[PDB]
RNA sequence: UUGGCGGAAAGGCCUUGGGUGCUUGCUGGCGAAUUGCAAUGUCAUUUUGCGUGGGGAUAAAUCAUUUGUAUACGACUUAGA
RNA sequence: GCCCUGAAAAUGGAUGGCGCUCAAGCGUGUUACCUAUACUCUACCGUCAGGGUUGAUAUGAUGCCCUGACGAGUAGGCAGGCGUGGAGGUCAGUGACGAAGCCUAGACCGUAAGGUCGGGUCGAACGGCCUCUAGUGCAGAUCUUGGUGGUAGUAGCAAAUA
RNA sequence: GGAAUACUGCCAGCUGGGACUGAGGACUGCGACGUAAGUCAAGGAUGCUGGCAUAAUGGUUAUAUGCCGCCCGUCUUGAAA
RNA sequence: GAAAUUGUUGAAAGGGAAGGGCAUUUGAUCAGAC
């Protein structure tokens, strides 16, 4: 498969959503810090939402790794894929979103002939059977 | 180029472990488990059966026998934490148990190499038991039944099943 | 509960009938077939592309109120791309047979 | 409190009380107390019970 | 015979709590027949099953099990503390659980 | 241990009984309380009647139909103490209160069943001798309950029937004991005695 | 199956006389395995549905028309196959 | 010492509530038990400090590694990063076998700002990295302009004889 | 007169039960046991076994339950006002 | 051809507001992989 690697631990899996993004449509869900002088979220009263902190950060040995155990590298063509030729156990390739189907079949055939895992095969390649 | 390459790559050279310092020493069983003891089975398909303890194996299991004629439990292995040892004892010093080991109960576990009856390919054919197994059962039954004919009601005791009644507190209970 | 009649169970009867009716609804939906099959089933799309347009195209190629239609523009694009893929597979098996 | 437990009626009621039991008397088949009138047949014994 | 039981009955009382904060990771179990912590020390490290039924059959059965273990005693009156693999659903405060006789020592 | 526990409320103290019944209900046991007109409260009759009048005085001033409702039956006085001792606004407390039934007298089908007592709520075990106590039927009759004579007549009828039943069962127990004592001084009786039975 | 009894919410309790099964009260003969060293390892209780299965039972209410002992409108109270 | 009196004001109410009388009250004593983001031990993140490491074939000497301690915060200071419109260079980058945009009870990465993939819609342009530049990031200002609600099928459509 | 037992304290005395954790990754150090090669519980977990191989574990999502949770921005010594 | 706002269909919840946090049950849905 991939390289042997330890168990991956996530200290927080729920998203950090901005306060009152459920009352108003004008308030988006992207995180913004509460800066008001009377804010219960800023003053950290019991029963309110949590805020991002540096203590939540993940282990350096398993950071950026997918559940398979690879790191994702974005690939646009065959030279980009041939960059990853001697690192098939740490990196997995991924075809970019704007590559067409005619070039995706060429990228996938080269990836199979060389041994690189592709995280998104079958994308844009229905009707090929 | 959708991405620029890393300046560094971690090595795909797999490392070896350090020298570990954990040696295997044999089990230290309970002081209520000596061969000849009547045990109560707590889990399994033979729940609540009274069984006779014969031999301690090398994989930390116990060799047990019903006998097969008094309650229908064959020569089996069992785990020592899944059993209750009682204070009744029979004489096991007339039985030869020097042939049973792990390779005796070794099973052809070839189903993990693509079992065509994973669920079932036939759901039938009613698997057959070997004559060597049946003969070992017969000789140990003879040597044990000759000894457990000597105390009264012991055969009836080994035939009957164990169960908890109303108001039976197991922490206050002798066995 | 319900001070007009304190010796009668109210909430537990409501919860009992409620979960019975919910499980009846689930069995009716499963027998009508409005649920996805098993993952190991022979008509499971798990792992592949989910596409309303491709499903409608292949269903009408094989051949009561709904809100999923097909759009002739997209249908012409599907027919063109299928001809491209057929030319590719014909090139492949022509090279293989030669 | 008080609880009613048994009601007994007579064998021959009239059209005025039957009109009381109906809301649309001009359309009805006037079927009221027709099975109850059979309780007085020879023994019957439900009346006496 | 007429009885086939090989477990002890208990009741799920509540979570661990102070007065206005609870802790769903630890449950409190009342074992039937235990009055003291010296008698509850027999049941430490025994396995518990919460057995319940569902209407959708999953893998040959409509009966589902949650597994846990006894960890320590709680208080002066024979209640014990327990942890489960997944925490108990909290609508079962007052429901009954099964304490098995294994892993055995006597 | 029983599926339903039936408690004879004669001679118990009201709050000490309500505390243990509330804990049993929250732990998940079904309780039926009979003879709720025979309960006791510690203190004089006049003092307890004045406490009930202080309760009777409280009502919603702009609409008396919205206010606290003052129920006059002894079973309802007991229920008011129990509802105070549970948290009845939640679904857990509602289910716990739906595990309970309270009656005056012993109606069917509970007049053929076994009734128990609670020793830590009993008046002869808890009150100091010489103290005064109140009876709940008299208190409820003085504050407005109107069925004290009907219940007394029905309870007299039930007592006559259960006295006949007990005479029959006592004669049967006598002949069974005489038949059992003549099979003692047997060999299996001596073996049972050595094993302790 | 023969009788009684039970109205507080009886909805249950007692009994007669024959059929027929079991009996561990005592003594014998076979059987059980492989669920593989545990996995609740599924055992009591219910209301129907598709019409097939057996006798039996053939109704009313509302709108519309009308009255005024009623009425803001609904409602109420009358009449008419 | 304890108890009763030792003056109380107007909606129905408060040892928190139920309730409690050899207490579930008051005085005193001895044990057991319950639980804080506090204490102890372990892991992980970050910051600070003290140190080790020349061999190029293998990487980032701004790297890799070892050890110890610490972490609240308004006004305010400083640092490291995320995103947008244009400019120079590069990837002989992506694109009618479908660019940008928009929708998405699908998937992944990051503490986060955000980034990436799938599907639908669409029909002609647009990105990554190294740098340059600014009319560069909104929930508020009885903000500006445009659009749309509840109120609500409601108030009402009754002067001047028909 | 001769003891014992309480109470307080010590042991580099033995021994049973339960829970949580397993960081690190060739060797290097300090020791222990043995006359010595060796062995070891001595600078951080290994050994043996079973089931399942998919929606089973797990994620997302809609709810239910237990406990907790006042409306944001702003001036003020003082904001749910 | 975005949002506010609205219609139809499907699923759900509802004894005097709704929304939120921690934890799990139930239903629906889903990726990885051996
Ligand atoms: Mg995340
Ligand atoms: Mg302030
Ligand atoms: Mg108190
Ligand atoms: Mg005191
Ligand atoms: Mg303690
Ligand atoms: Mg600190
Ligand atoms: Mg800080
Ligand atoms: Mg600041
Ligand atoms: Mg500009
Ligand atoms: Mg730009
Ligand atoms: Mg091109
Ligand atoms: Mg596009
Ligand atoms: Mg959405
Ligand atoms: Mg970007
Ligand atoms: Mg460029
Ligand atoms: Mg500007
Ligand atoms: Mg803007
Ligand atoms: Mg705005
Ligand atoms: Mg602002
Ligand atoms: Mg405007
Ligand atoms: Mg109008
Ligand atoms: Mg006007
Ligand atoms: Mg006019
Ligand atoms: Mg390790
Ligand atoms: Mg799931
Ligand atoms: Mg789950
Ligand atoms: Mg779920
Ligand atoms: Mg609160
Ligand atoms: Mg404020
Ligand atoms: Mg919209």
């Amino acid at each position: 498969a991939s390289l042997p690697h330890p168990k991956i631990v996530k200290k927080h899996t729920k998203k950090f959503k901005r306060h009152h993004s459920d009352r108003y449509h004008r308030v988006a869900e992207n995180w913004r810090k509460q800066k008001g002088i009377d804010s219960v979220v800023r003053r950290r009263f019991r029963g309110n939402i949590s805020q991002p902190k540096i203590g939540y950060g993940s282990n350096k040995k398993t950071k950026f790794l997918s559940p398979s155990g690879h790191k994702t590298f974005l690939v646009a063509n065959v030279k980009d894929l041939e960059t990853l030729t001697m690192h098939t156990k740490t990196y997995a390739a991924e075809i970019a979103h704007n590559i067409s189907a005619k070039n995706r079949v060429v990228i996938l055939a080269r990836a199979k002939a060389l041994g690189i895992k592709v995280t998104n095969p079958k994308g844009r390649l229905a009707l090929e059977a | 180029s959708a991405q620029k390459a890393p300046k560094w790559y971690p090595s795909e050279d797999v490392a070896a472990l350090k020298k570990t310092r954990k040696a295997a020493r044999p089990q230290k069983l309970r002081a209520s488990l000596v061969p000849g003891t009547v045990l109560i089975l707590l889990a399994g398909r033979f729940r609540g059966k009274r069984v006779v303890y014969l031999k301690h194996l090398e994989d930390n299991t116990l060799l047990i026998s019903g006998p097969f004629k008094v309650n229908g439990v064959p020569l089996r292995r069992v785990n020592a934490r899944y059993v209750i040892a009682t204070s009744t004892k029979v004489s096991v010093e007339g039985v030869n148990v020097e042939k049973f080991n792990v390779e005796y109960f070794a099973k052809e576990k070839l189903t993990k190499k693509e079992k065509k009856e994973a669920n079932l390919f036939p759901e039938q054919q009613n698997k057959e038991i070997k004559a060597e197994r049946v003969e070992d059962q017969k000789v140990v039954d003879k040597a044990l039944i000759a000894e457990i004919k000597k105390t009264p009601l012991l055969k009836q005791y080994l035939s009957a099943s164990f169960s908890l009644k109303n108001g039976d507190k197991p922490h206050m209970l002798k066995f | 509960p319900s001070k007009n009649s304190i010796n009668r169970p109210k909430l537990t009867s409501n919860l009992h009938h409620k979960v019975h009716s919910l499980n009846k609804k689930r069995a009716q939906r499963e027998r009508a077939g409005l649920l996805k099959p098993a993952r190991s089933s022979v008509n499971s799309k798990s792992g592949e592309i989910k596409s309303v347009a491709l499903d409608l195209y292949f269903q009408n190629k094989k051949n009561s109120i709904t809100t999923r239609t097909l759009s002739k523009k997209r249908a012409k694009k599907i027919e063109r791309n299928l001809k491209y893929a057929t030319q590719r597979k014909l090139l492949v098996d022509a090279s293989a047979k030669l | 409190g008080l609880r009613s437990l048994t009601t007994v009626w007579a064998e021959h009621l009239s059209d005025e009380v039957k009109r009381r039991f109906y809301k649309n008397w001009y359309k009805s088949k006037k079927k009221a107390f027709t099975k109850y009138s059979a309780k007085y047949a020879q023994d019957g014994a439900g009346i006496e019970r | 015979a007429e009885s086939h039981r090989l477990y002890v009955k208990g009741k799920h009382l509540s979570y661990q709590r102070s007065k206005r904060v609870n802790n769903p990771n630890v449950s409190l179990i009342k074992i039937e027949g235990v009055a003291t912590p010296q008698d509850a020390q027999f049941y430490l490290g025994k396995r518990i099953a919460y057995v319940y039924r569902a209407s959708k059959e999953v893998r040959g059965s409509k009966i589902r099990v949650m597994w846990g273990k006894v960890t320590r005693t709680h208080g002066n009156s024979g209640v014990v503390r327990a942890t489960f693999r997944n925490n108990l659903p909290a609508k079962t405060f007052g429901a009954s659980v099964r304490i098995f006789l294994y892993p055995s020592n006597i | 241990v029983e599926p339903v526990v039936v408690i004879d409320g004669k001679g118990h103290l009201v709050g000490r009984l309500a505390s243990v019944v509330a804990k049993q209900l929250l732990n998940g046991q079904k309780i039926v309380v009979v003879r709720a007109e025979e309960l006791n409260i510690s203190g004089e009759f006049f003092r307890n009647k004045l406490k009930y009048h202080d309760f009777l005085r409280k009502a919603t001033a702009f609409n008396k139909t919205r206010g606290p409702f003052h129920f006059r039956a002894p079973s309802r006085i007991f229920y008011k103490a129990l509802r105070g001792m549970v948290s009845h606004k939640t679904a857990r407390g509602k289910a716990a209160l739906e595990r309970l039934k309270v009656f005056e007298g012993i109606p069917p089908p509970y007049d053929k069943k076994k009734r128990v007592v609670v020793p830590q709520a009993l008046r002869v075990l808890r009150l100091k001798p010489g103290r005064k106590y109140t009876t709940l039927g008299k208190l409820s009759t003085s504050v407005g309950w109107k069925y004290e004579d009907v219940v007394a007549k029905l309870e007299a009828k039930r007592k006559v029937s259960s006295a006949e039943y007990y005479a029959k069962k006592r004669a049967f127990t006598k002949k069974v004991a005489s038949a059992n004592a003549t099979a003692a001084e047997s060999d299996v009786a001596k073996q049972l005695a050595a094993l302790g039975y």
